[PDB]
């Protein structure tokens, strides 16, 4: 007896979707980042592909303060942003991945150059404590 | 059934071929009660043509014979070959039914070929039962599975662990937590332990569902195999481990309340292991713990594996489970103080159901409290949770004077 | 492309004859290594080396009554 | 399945035929030392993603829980191995 072969929940448009989406909020070009984060802003079929983006933000923080990478955790904090003001999807079941993350940035050391982007370190830490509060 | 006529609208079309404009419909039941009645005095005299000159098949001379009968005048032209032809008129709203008669060249019929010329009637004689049954003249009718190695390897592994001696169990124990090839292997352990804690209905076996749990033990510190697949079976074993009631043969002097502990141990490791937010498992073993726990009618064991469970997943559980019953303490002091039957068995359960959970909710009354603790105890219930919490806070006191 | 519309996904099957050979062979090899190491560690021993059981551990000879029973009798048949 | 998984148990038996349960209570932002994961000073035509068990996603393992020994709610009955070919690691 063998157990039939189980299919993904999610389907190979919503999965390709889940590629460019994130393929696109790591921001290598901008209109791409502005779009797909406007996507997430208001795709009403955003809930059930769900657990796949907070475990992509959470693990992406952790392996992006080992090298502190500036614009990788910009475009992550911008993207935990694009997450909350959806209205259709119920968040406070993966706000468990959410909070720890930015506390991350808010109160973490800068491995990269100490000064210059401290003007933006400021603005992550900006961008963190407003989604924090 | 009914007697069946010819239908009434099929004499308005025969009476505007006549030319009579408006017929009214008494009119018409009149005629054709009466052409239907004619029909089947020609259907029925047909037939006694078709009979009388044996044919079976009521040819169109049997109603020629039949309107000879009846005095009626013949109709010609039904000898020939012909068939049953009908072609559809769809129309504008008349909807009908003809004929569509052909045509064909006169010198065509005076050329056609001649059929053959007939034969003449003869007789033949020949036998059809010969004293007998007929004779055979032609004048008659005719009549996946485990390669030996691992075979051996789990037989010499699970029967190692049934419990005829503690070292070659340790060595079995040490060898499924550190093998590195165990897979293909992993289904049939799973099978095994959750039928051997099933097995413990029909013999309260405390010692054999110790050696299980150590099994399931030990399959978790293996690094190489992964039991995301095989997790269901191993997490309501563990749980029959917790929350079942009769866990002992002799319930008064067997600690079943280790094989509480270390199962609930267990089960916060695999829920620390394993929940994901597409599992559902943590907060799914909290709700069963939960609804085990704030129900009465539940057991004095079966409390105290909720309670277990509960106090060994974290710190903000017992914040938001435990805390909330303490008055529950009330409800169990009920019984422990002031007991009409003092030798009957919930006395010992209770008062390890007191001990777990002051035990369990000292730090937590240790964090979320003044530093002075004055008379805390007898804010709490009983007194003596107060006074847990105080030994508590001197615990915390001298680990912090040894840090 | 994805709004309406919805075709199931399977998982990446391994259909390759030189890792199905590698993956049935290192199982087996570490599934016997396990079993002789246990029953070596559970039993009487042997060595090749001066006190020598954790690396190569030989299971020690034992004497049968009757040894033509277990040498000449097959016993996968 | 007598002679399956589980035969020793079955030769042992001798057996020979052939307020606090709202949701919010359960959501792991009040159950989780979340805190410790704050990082402080540290130093697709296939699936993309892995296919999760559907049995512990989705099925009612709950129901194999035994409460009491002898009031037992339903009847349980023998398990057939059923070899999971969506687990790799196993050849077939």
């Amino acid at each position: 007896r063998l157990k039939p072969r189980s299919i993904h929940e999610l389907s190979v448009e919503q999965q390709l979707y889940y590629k460019e989406i994130t393929e696109a909020c790591v921001g290598s070009c901008e209109a791409k980042r502005a779009e797909a984060l406007q996507s997430i802003a208001t795709d009403p079929g955003l809930y059930q592909m769900l657990p796949r983006f907070s475990t992509f933000i959470s693990e992406g923080v952790r392996v992006n303060v080992v090298q502190n990478n500036l614009a990788l955790l910009i475009y992550l904090m911008r993207m935990v942003k694009a997450l909350m003001d959806n209205p259709t999807l119920y968040l406070e079941k993966y706000v468990h991945e959410l909070i720890p993350a930015v506390m991350t940035c808010i109160v973490s050391r800068q491995l990269c150059l100490r000064p210059d982007v401290d003007n933006h370190w400021a603005l992550r830490d900006f961008a963190a404590r407003l989604v924090a509060q | 059934l009914s007697n069946t006529v010819l239908p009434s609208e099929s004499m308005k079309v025969v009476a505007e071929s006549m030319g009579i404009a408006q017929i009214q419909e008494e009119t018409c039941q009149l005629l054709t009660d009466e052409v239907s009645y004619r029909i089947k005095e020609i259907a029925q005299d047909a037939l006694k043509f078709m009979h009388m000159g044996k044919r079976q098949k009521l040819t169109t001379s049997d109603i020629d014979y039949a309107l000879k009968l009846k005095n009626v005048e013949p109709l010609y032209g039904f000898h020939a070959q012909e068939f049953i032809p009908f072609r559809f008129a769809s129309g504008g709203g008349r909807e009908l039914y003809f004929y569509e008669e052909k045509e064909v060249d006169l010198s065509d019929i005076i050329n056609t070929p001649l059929p053959r010329v007939p034969l003449d009637v003869c007789l033949k004689a020949h036998w059809l039962s010969i004293e007998g049954c007929q004779p055979a003249i032609p004048e008659n009718p005719p009549p996946h599975e485990l390669s030996v190695e691992q075979q051996l390897y789990y037989k010499e592994i699970t029967e190692a662990c049934v419990g005829s001696c503690e070292a070659k169990r340790a060595e079995a124990l040490q060898s499924i937590a550190t093998d590195p090839g165990l897979y293909q292997m992993l289904p049939r352990f799973s099978t095994f332990i959750s039928e051997g804690v099933r097995v413990n209905v029909v013999q309260n076996n405390l010692a054999l569902l110790i050696y299980l749990m150590r099994m399931v033990k030990a399959l978790m510190d293996n690094p190489t195999l992964y039991l995301e697949k095989y997790v269901h079976e191993l997490i309501p074993a563990v749980m029959t481990c917790i929350v079942s009631r009769q866990l002992c043969l002799r319930p008064d002097v067997d600690n079943h309340w280790a094989l509480r502990d270390f199962a609930a141990r267990l089960v916060a490791q695999i829920c620390k292991h394993f929940s994901t937010t597409t599992n559902n498992i943590q907060s799914r073993i909290t709700k069963t713990f939960t609804k085990s726990w704030v129900d009465e009618k539940t057991p004095w064991t079966t409390r105290y594996g909720s309670i277990a469970g509960l106090a060994e997943l974290g710190h903000d559980v017992i914040k938001t489970l435990i805390l909330p019953r303490l008055q529950q303490e009330g409800e169990r002091i009920r019984s422990v103080l002031d007991g009409p039957v003092l030798s009957n068995i919930d006395r010992i359960g209770a008062d390890h159901v007191q001990s777990l959970l002051l035990k369990h909710c000292a730090p937590v009354l240790a964090k979320l409290r003044p530093p002075p603790d004055n008379q805390d105890a007898y804010r709490a219930e009983f007194g003596s949770l107060g006074p847990l919490l105080c030994s508590q806070v001197v615990k915390a006191r001298a680990q912090a004077a040894l840090q | 492309p994805h709004t309406y519309i919805k075709t199931p996904t399977y998982r990446e099957p391994v259909s390759d004859y030189q890792v199905l050979r590698e993956k049935a062979a290192s199982q087996r090899r570490d599934v016997e290594r396990a079993l002789t190491r246990f029953m070596a560690k559970t039993g009487e021993t042997q060595s090749l080396f001066k006190d020598d059981v954790s690396t190569f551990p030989l299971i020690a000879a034992r004497p049968f009554t009757i040894p033509y029973l277990t040498a000449l009798l097959p016993s996968e048949l | 399945w007598r002679y399956g998984p589980a035969r020793l148990w079955y030769d042992m038996l001798g057996v020979p035929e052939d307020d606090l349960l709202a949701d919010e209570n359960f959501l792991m932002v009040t159950q989780l030392h979340w805190e410790d994961d704050i990082i402080w000073d540290g130093e697709p035509w296939y699936s993309i993603f892995p296919i999760d068990n559907e049995d512990l996603v989705y099925g009612r393992w709950e129901d194999n829980i035994i409460w009491d020994a002898q009031a037992m709610p339903r009847l349980l009955e023998p398990p057939v191995l059923t070899l999971d070919p969506n687990d790799e690691n196993l050849i077939l």
